[PDB]
């Protein structure tokens, strides 16, 4: 109920995406227009929790110690749905061809719970 | 034979499988009518889960029978 995508935003890692990218502006576009309820649901699939650090996105743990959120280009099908590790607080994000697609997948994705 | 596939909470599909098929055989199929990879798909038959190298048979799978299909998005 309280994520200031900003916060997150300056607080994340990409491989091999930048952050001019278009599927990365995409993602925090679609991010932005998720409910915090959503966003809680994204941030339990991403890293297990929806809780969030006192001193922002920038302690993110993490398995060890600080591991910020980061988000990688899943190359292997553009039609395969959204994936996370959790002991590294890491998305696979496929190089989706829209926004509206890369919305939809997301929103699949994190909806899917009770496991 | 005919089975049913129930994804979740949502929709519930047919497949034409036979007992020999193995458990990759199915979520081939569930690919073929869904789009979902199998790597990213697990088959749930009353409890237990469905291992990809065994096959309906060895789980009993009786005709019009209903497995449920949970996505394998996360790990560590
Ligand atoms: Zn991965
Ligand atoms: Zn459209
Ligand atoms: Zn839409
Ligand atoms: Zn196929
Ligand atoms: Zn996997």
């Amino acid at each position: 109920p309280t994520i200031d995508i900003d916060d997150l935003k300056s607080n994340t890692e990409y491989h091999k995406y930048q952050s001019n990218s278009i599927q990365i502006q995409w993602f925090w576009r679609a991010l932005r227009s998720f409910d915090q309820a959503d966003r809680a649901k994204f941030l339990q699939f991403v890293t297990g929790t929806s809780k969030v650090p006192l001193q922002g996105f920038a302690a993110l743990e993490g398995m060890n110690g600080i591991q910020k959120f980061q988000i990688h280009r899943d190359d292997r099908s553009t039609d395969r749905l959204p994936s996370a590790h959790t002991c590294f607080n890491q998305l696979d994000l496929p190089a989706y061809e829209s926004f509206e697609k890369l919305r939809h997948m997301l929103l699949l994705a994190i909806q899917e719970n009770s496991e | 034979m005919q089975i049913f596939v129930k994804t979740l909470t949502g929709k519930t599909i047919t497949l034409e499988v036979e007992p020999s098929d193995t458990i990759e055989n199915v979520k081939a199929k569930i690919q073929d009518k869904e789009g979902i990879p199998p790597d990213q798909q697990r088959l749930i038959f009353a409890g237990k889960q469905l291992e990809d190298g065994r096959t309906l048979s060895d789980y009993n799978i009786q005709k019009e029978s209903t497995l449920h299909l949970v996505l394998r998005l996360r790990g560590c």
